[PDB]
């Protein structure tokens, strides 16, 4: 997640890859 | 990187609200 | 009393580093 | 989590054993 | 349940790259 | 907005609705 | 720009003290 | 407000200048 | 109605480049 | 600090005060 | 310090926790 | 403190020097 997501923006969808 | 342990306070926010009573993992 | 994203806030404080799992039920 | 943090008073010390 | 600022949070979290209006009353 | 999400429960996709 | 990104947040934050009843607006 | 106030530190002024 | 983090959050936003001390007892 | 602005309600003018 | 500020809104949120009834004092 | 802690992660020592 801090790869894909405090790099560029990310989106609901990249986030919603983490809930369990 | 502080930036990122800094960035990564805002991602467990938003997860919460993102995923519901499912919950959600966080990991570096 | 931590509830809410307070909960989420305390855990990542401590655990932020290491890294954790939240799961409420 | 949320008994031992929210219902019942909690410590950061405590929340070390949610640490993955 | 989302109130004082927790529901600008969720309304940032949403809109904060559109913009959007916060008008409580 | 108070009503919809903090006086009865809100969802992130009806919130979509108050982005400018 | 991620960093203007994390900063919004803060920003909004500061305007719901700032502002009070009359509320605000956010646009980047 | 991204441009005047994520550049430099914001003031409570400048910061009042988007109330509504 | 400001309490617990929302109130340090608030002395932040006033004084977050003075400085200021929180004693809450 | 707690009485003047969570018990009774405050002013960020009045939290001015305890900028050290 | 920009960065430095946000920053600072993140650590006083850390002292009031890591701190309890003893309170904290915080100062650039 | 920001010195200390803005500069590379502190830990949960680094911050309790600035309890009361
Ligand atoms: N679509 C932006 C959602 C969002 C909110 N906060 C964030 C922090 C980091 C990030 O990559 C993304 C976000
Ligand atoms: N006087 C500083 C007020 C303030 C609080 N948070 C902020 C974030 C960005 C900014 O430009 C300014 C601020
Ligand atoms: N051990 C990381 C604790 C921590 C939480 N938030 C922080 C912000 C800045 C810092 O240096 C440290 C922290
Ligand atoms: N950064 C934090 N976790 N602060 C805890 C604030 C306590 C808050 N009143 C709650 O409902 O839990
Ligand atoms: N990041 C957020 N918006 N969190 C929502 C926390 C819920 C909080 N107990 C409230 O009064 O609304
Ligand atoms: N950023 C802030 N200080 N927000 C104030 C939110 C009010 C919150 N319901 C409280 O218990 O105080
Ligand atoms: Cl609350
Ligand atoms: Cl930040
Ligand atoms: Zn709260
Ligand atoms: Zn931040």
């Amino acid at each position: 997640i801090v790869e894909q997501c405090c790099t560029s923006i990310c989106s609901l969808y990249q986030l919603e890859n983490y809930c369990n | 990187f502080v930036n990122q342990h800094l960035c990564g306070s805002h991602l467990v926010e938003a997860l919460y609200l993102v995923c519901g009573e499912r919950g959600f993992f966080y990991t570096p």
